[PDB]
């Protein structure tokens, strides 16, 4: 009956998606193909065929064809829809513009045909997940582009994306500061709520808790495979108290220009150091308010939050889910704005998380998923801001950019409009 | 005869709902295939009264199911005691509430509650005489908060003289479970006080300590938590469907329990409540019945009576008893008490005695009541409705269903009259 | 009717209170699940004076345990007889008090009062008639010189005319097992003076010496202490619980056992108590057991008769005796002893006369003695606690919990006031 | 229930610990893991989890990694928490400097979050055990400036402190006197009682009452460890007379500035000469008061007793402890401050204490602890300040401390504070 839309846009979400897609076809009893075995969920993402193979409900478009042609070489090489994998001619070579103006005009028309050929599919069609690089090419421009015409052809469908916010001081593009701004610009009047994560982040939890001092991409991507199972468990299982997609929009949004939540996931653990744990609600509800476990390099200390969805899965008790939200909000340190008394949104699942073979996540048998909107993220948006004006100011690329369809005037627009929300999330934070 | 039809509502209405079907039907010895197997001929005698006979024994509740989404009941038809509704009455569409009141009331309900009129007048014209609509569901969420009035609403306009009442969850203070909980609340509040006659104001905080401190529970989950709601529901409607020394009509609350015409806000009880290992240390008998019954712990809602007074107390008994007992514990309760209950009410307790006890058990009563200091609840909610509507914390999802800002300010001041009112009719005479 | 309600404190009550309640089963006839097994149906008639009854046979006892570390009470629990009693009277905190009084009274145990309270209440309420409160503790510690003062306080404010009677443990003169206990006692002593109807007093090396002496124990456990401090526990309340010849209710000792407010601590004892080699040559009559009754050496606290003077003196005897012999007795030690009895009180003996005696003995008889000679037990704390606080030996353990240097000021002249009343009714007329 | 937190610092209280807890372990019937073969009261120093496994409650903190990394390989590899054993980059090179200013400040707040991770999963929480070495380094700096944090963090919980004090002939670091005045003057005003043993005295004791002319480490921290577990027995196991650790600070600190408790331990007997012996209850209580048998080389008759607990184990009788103390209180030579006529504070438990396997002490059916606070304790300090005074005339070793963090006046400070601590054990020692 539910549905959910999967667009995998560059690099980074066309291979975070293919983490995302085994752990699907893994919590379905699916075997890398679309058959099952001599697994009734599925529905939500799987569409069906009477030859018993399922089909995902996704689209992979790359303007590169390097990345998606692995896929089609790889092991589910034989699952999605030939017709779902979009490549084009040539990348975007981490310019914004070449992805917006110049090669994503020859292929939106193509993505959003086979869009359309699953929104008519859907018995009800409730909303779209996104995953995409914020560093820039593809993900920076097509996304932006692709986000405006979805915005129009679905209009008030739920639009909900994954980005990979650029790092602190990891970097791995020297033009991300332009990419960032501009497909931000783009896209806050066309995106309902986007969850951020930094790889940095992930890399400090991936050593600092799960023991491990080499943690490739793939390593990452499992990580946030989790996070959106989690996400979108309650649309695939049963459980006390359910959550819907387009329940995020209005318990984590207070305002239209506001809408970029953190995201975190408490019981990221070794197998080994898992023998010496409780793992009870309470501790686990606890690490989710812990600078050491974002998954985005911000401090949530250093500022107010504003909304909290706390998504609990397998072996909970609403009770405890009771408790340990009462203790988090007598602490001091723990400070959320006035003018939201009502801080929490709760969801619990029956369904436990699915531990990927090979993975380094320990086999739990509870998990929390805490997504949060905060205004300590104003920080993040001030660095970077402070990082394009430094190019910026001395035109450092812009002539790549000007000359692939852009023009100088959007780079004053899209930074103004920065400085703009820069601004909007200071007068929240503040009272009387 | 005197028959009621239930109506769910939300996630909530449609769990809880589940449940008082299962515990009805254990009662009247329907199986959960639809079939009758009790051994009493007595609980067969006005099986009527929630259920519609067929073919084969076969015994239909009179129940409408209805959510926004159909993901709940397709957990409750695979449940157990699923398959005893009818099909039909299962109303639903497929994008459900954002668990804002607007989508639900106006936009996404709108276009769905002519479906469910369309059960609710075939099952209640099936009546021989329809006594009144039940409706379980949650002021904090969409579908009930939104639409749940709106059939309220939809349903007094059809029915203007049936007694109408509301079995509704409160957000707790303590915690909350939806971030725009003040508006679904104060919204569906400005609702209820129009177009309902009794409401039964329950949150899960109190629930839980119930479970936690009475029943010692380590593991309460919302199957728990319902069965205590259940267990109440059952209790205000067992005159209409048993004999006893003497009985109490749905009505013969409303007339006892409301005095005021907006003053029609509950907090139910029960008792006996005891744990497994402490079932060997009671009595079981009238007089402590009446001692917990009246207990500020023992109540299924937030608010503690001992801060305001009660207007008026109904407590349902079941079970054979002395009468001369009950009456003399109601007037124990009141002589001591005489501080906690309003003095321009000469006789605050409407007394009632049934004579079939719930399975299991050789005794029960169901407390009802009327208190000034249910203003608590809406004052708090008053204070966090109008934090959030100050600066515009989150209309903008609201409004953009097709609501505006002025009913926001409608509502909240229609509260705020309501707070009063509770107020003002707690000091004495002159 | 005539109901008591047990109250425990600290290690040394729930240690004390636990043996009392397996010696009042064990005459009752209660086992240790609660049933009633017993032969003579004299001891069910009153059982109502000590215990609850239930569903089933089952005997609740009217005790309420308190302490502010539960290890003392789990071993309760778990020893026998302690499943006996209701879950729900077990009150208790997580942080024990360090021995110090000010924790106890102001800090620890002020928030856990009103939890014991509520039960105390919830006991009281469920007597057809309340006698009194019964409160057993210790001096010297922490929970039971703080907090059981504080409930003393806290009861006589709420139950002004039923009388309390407290079976303290005082702390030995000889060795002590706490280095605070001068403050301890002094402190709980300021408030026992003007809370308390009639006090118990007893220590340990007392009743060291009767083990060694008397019964020629040579392993004396705690759990023989208890069983002789228990035995005077049963003697004072056998007429509330078993007929006799001529009776003696609780308020019928105070009335003839307190001349002035202030002089209610009394010196308990017991008799017949010989070894196990012994008991064939003994009579077993009256005569000997009024000898050995004022017999120094057999009474449970440390001062001794000969250095003051009986104001009062109350016989409880047990068992079928000749009344002749008993008043001849009472009367033969009057006039021996005349230098021993204050002469303003013509006569200083209360009589009374139980029918029915402890399980195993033909005779038994209670003494309790109000002497001026306890002035010294006073007076020894007071030179205890004077030499620590003339230096501030440990007050900041003490004012850092909330008190204050002024109270222990005021303490002590409390004290030493009751010492000089104690000496100034040890003069004869004039 | 009731709950120690055992904090262990430096290499005298880690290897101090690694004997507790090899008694610990011992004592619960766990075997050496956290696992109990197919054995109740453990849970004052265990925390369970759900796979059969005990955690014990204590951290292990050393800024020096070559103690901890032993426990890592030892046979107790898989009983601690691997986060609970906390290793630094390089030691304190026995300068109290590095231990507080420089190296602690790296650890601090790190060990610090492990214990919040303990104190908040307390039913609820008693006081805090530390372990620690007065020569200096970490267990001079680190525990001081651990100490200060805990007062903060948790301010009224009880912090009893075992302290390994410098003997008065034998030495093994040259700079012990400025490390002690040091840590001592940063310790009083944050601690409640600290419990004093000497190696000199325990070697003393063991070979003139165990027969042994070997003593390793290992010996003296097995004395060291009855000891802990008498005095935590009252918590562990039931008894007739119970004691808490709460009630220490009151029975034997009179004033907040002299909290100095001496340790004794009387059935310290061979196995071989234990047959000719009766260890009646008047014996061993007598021995207590032998100077022979102090596990501080302090003579009390050269002082005055100011407050004694005696805490009994095994087949104890209260009356005849009752007849002990009181022939004790008889003795002329025994003589008790006359401002305190109530001098002692009694436990009795019923648990006789556990002979670790190959181990030097017997079988002994009952023993007595004895936590005495004395006056003659005043010599020790007076010795120690001596030392510090001739050092310091020199500057024999200042431009190390000077040179880390540290300034020249805090010499001063911290030397006129003992004087201070010296003047105030003798106004407390005299009367009128
Ligand atoms: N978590 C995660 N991030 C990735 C992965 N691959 C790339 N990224 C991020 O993507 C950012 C840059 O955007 P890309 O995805 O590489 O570029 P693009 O979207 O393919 O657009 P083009 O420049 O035209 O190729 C880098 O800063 C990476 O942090 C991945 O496998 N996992
Ligand atoms: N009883 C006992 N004492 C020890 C043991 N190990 C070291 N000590 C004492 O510790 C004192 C010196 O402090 P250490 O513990 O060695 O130094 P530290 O605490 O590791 O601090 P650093 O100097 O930075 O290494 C010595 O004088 C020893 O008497 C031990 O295993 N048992
Ligand atoms: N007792 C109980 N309460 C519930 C249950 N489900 C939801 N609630 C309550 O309902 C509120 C959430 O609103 P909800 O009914 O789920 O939104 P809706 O589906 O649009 O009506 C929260 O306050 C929950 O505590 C349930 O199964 N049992
Ligand atoms: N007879 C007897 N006396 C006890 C017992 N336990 C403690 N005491 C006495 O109580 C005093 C200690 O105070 P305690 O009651 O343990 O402190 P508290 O728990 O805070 O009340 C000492 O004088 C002991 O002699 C017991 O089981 N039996
Ligand atoms: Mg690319
Ligand atoms: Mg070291």
């Amino acid at each position: 009956m539910r549905e959910c839309i999967s667009v995998h846009i560059g690099q980074a979400g066309v291979q975070m998606g293919n983490a995302c897609w085994e752990l699907y076809c893994l919590e379905h009893g699916i075997q890398q193909d679309g058959i099952i075995p001599d697994d009734s969920s599925f529905g939500t993402f799987f569409s069906e065929t009477g030859s018993g193979k399922h089909v995902p409900r996704a689209v992979f478009v790359d303007l590169e064809q390097t990345v998606i042609g692995e896929i089609r070489t790889g092991h589910y090489r034989s699952l999605f829809h030939p017709e779902q994998l979009i490549t084009g001619k040539e990348d975007a070579a981490n310019n914004y513009a070449r992805g917006h103006y110049t090669i994503g005009k020859e292929i939106v028309d193509s993505v959003l045909d086979r869009v359309r050929k699953m929104a008519d599919q859907c018995s009800g069609l409730q909303g779209f997940l996104i995953f995409h690089s914020f560093g820039g090419g593809t993900g920076s421009g097509f996304t932006s582009l692709l986000m405006e015409r979805l915005s129009v052809d679905y209009g008030k469908k739920s639009k909900l994306e994954f980005s990979v916010y650029p790092a602190p001081q990891i970097s791995t593009a020297v033009v991300e500061p332009y990419n960032s701004i501009l497909t931000t610009h783009t896209t806050l009047e066309h995106s309902d709520c986007a969850f951020m994560v930094d790889n940095e982040a992930i890399y400090d939890i991936c050593n600092r808790n799960l023991d491990i001092e080499r943690p490739t991409y793939t390593n990452l991507n499992r990580l946030i495979g989790q996070i959106v199972s989690s996400i979108t468990a309650s649309l695939r299982f049963d459980g006390a108290l359910n959550v819907d997609l387009t329940e995020f929009q209005t318990n984590l949004v207070p305002y239209p220009r506001i809408h970029f939540p953190l995201v975190t996931y408490s019981p990221i653990i070794s197998a080994e150091k898992a023998y010496h744990e409780q793992l009870s609600v309470p501790e686990i509800t606890n690490a989710c308010f812990e600078y050491s476990n974002q998954m985005v390099k911000c401090d949530p200390r250093r500022g107010k939050y504003m909304a909290c969805c706390l998504l609990y899965r397998g072996d909970v008790v609403p009770k405890d889910v009771n408790a340990a939200i009462a203790t988090i909000k007598t602490r001091k340190s723990i400070q959320f704005v006035d003018w939201c008394p009502t801080g929490f949104k709760v969801g619990i699942n029956y369904q436990p998380p699915t531990a990927v073979p090979g993975g380094d996540l320990a086999k739990v048998q509870r998990a929390v998923c805490m997504l949060s909107n905060t205004t300590a993220i104003a920080e993040a948006w001030a660095r970077l801001d402070h990082k394009f004006d430094l190019m910026y100011s001395k035109r450092a690329f812009v002539h790549w950019y000007v000359g692939e369809g852009m023009e100088e005037g959007e780079f004053s627009e899209a930074r103004e409009d920065m400085a703009a929300l820069e601004k909007d999330y200071e007068e929240v934070g503040t009272e009387s | 005869m005197r028959e009621i039809v239930h109506l769910q509502a939300g996630q909530c209405g449609n769990q809880i709902g589940a449940k008082f079907w299962e515990v009805i039907s254990d009662e009247h010895g329907i199986d959960p295939t639809g079939a009758y197997h009790g051994d009493s001929d007595l609980q067969l005698e006005r099986i009527n009264v929630y259920y519609n006979e067929a073919t084969g024994g076969k015994y239909v509740p009179r129940a409408v199911l209805v959510d926004l989404e159909p993901g709940t009941m397709d957990s409750v038809r695979s449940g157990p005691f699923g398959q005893i509704f009818r099909p039909d009455n299962f109303v639903f569409g497929q994008s459900g509430a954002g668990n804002n009141w607007a989508k639900g009331h106006y936009t996404e309900g709108a276009e769905l509650v002519d479906s469910v009129l369309d059960v609710v007048r075939k099952e209640a014209e099936s009546c021989d005489c329809l006594q009144g609509f039940q409706l379980t569901h949650s002021l904090g969420g969409g579908t009930g908060s939104g639409m749940g009035t709106l059939l309220i609403s939809k349903i007094r306009e059809e029915y203007p003289d049936r007694i109408m009442n509301t079995f509704s969850v409160v957000p707790s203070p303590k915690v909350s479970d939806t971030v725009v909980e003040p508006y679904n609340a104060t919204l569906s509040v400005h609702q209820l006080v129009e177009n309902t006659d009794e409401t039964y104001c329950i949150d899960n905080e109190a629930l839980y300590d119930i479970c936690f401190r009475t029943l010692k529970l380590t593991t309460p989950t919302y199957g728990d938590l319902n069965h205590l709601v259940s267990a109440t529901m059952s209790g205000v409607t067992t005159c209409l469907r048993f004999p006893g020394q003497l009985n109490a009509d749905l009505r013969k609350l409303a007339v006892n329990m409301v005095p005021f015409p907006r003053l029609h806000f509950f907090m139910p009880g029960f008792a006996p409540l005891t744990s497994r290992g402490s079932q060997q240390y009671r009595a079981l008998t009238v007089p402590e019945l009446t001692q917990q019954m009246f207990d500020a712990k023992n109540m299924m809602a937030a608010c503690d009576p001992r801060h305001g007074r009660y207007l008026t107390v109904a407590a349902i008994f079941r079970g054979r008893m002395s009468m001369k007992e009950v009456d003399e514990q109601m007037l124990n309760v009141q002589n001591k008490n005489s501080s906690y209950f309003v003095e321009w009410i000469p006789n605050n307790v409407k007394t009632a005695v049934c004579d079939i006890p719930p399975r299991g058990l050789k005794m029960s009563a169901t407390f009802i009541g009327n208190s000034t200091a249910i203003q608590e609840l809406f004052k708090r909610i008053s204070e966090q409705f109008t934090a959030m509507f100050r600066r515009k914390a989150f209309l903008h999802w609201y409004t953009g269903e097709g609501m505006d800002e002025m009913e926001f300010t409608e509502a909240e001041s229609n509260m705020n009259d309501l707070v009063s009112e509770y107020q003002q009719y707690q000091d004495a005479t002159a």
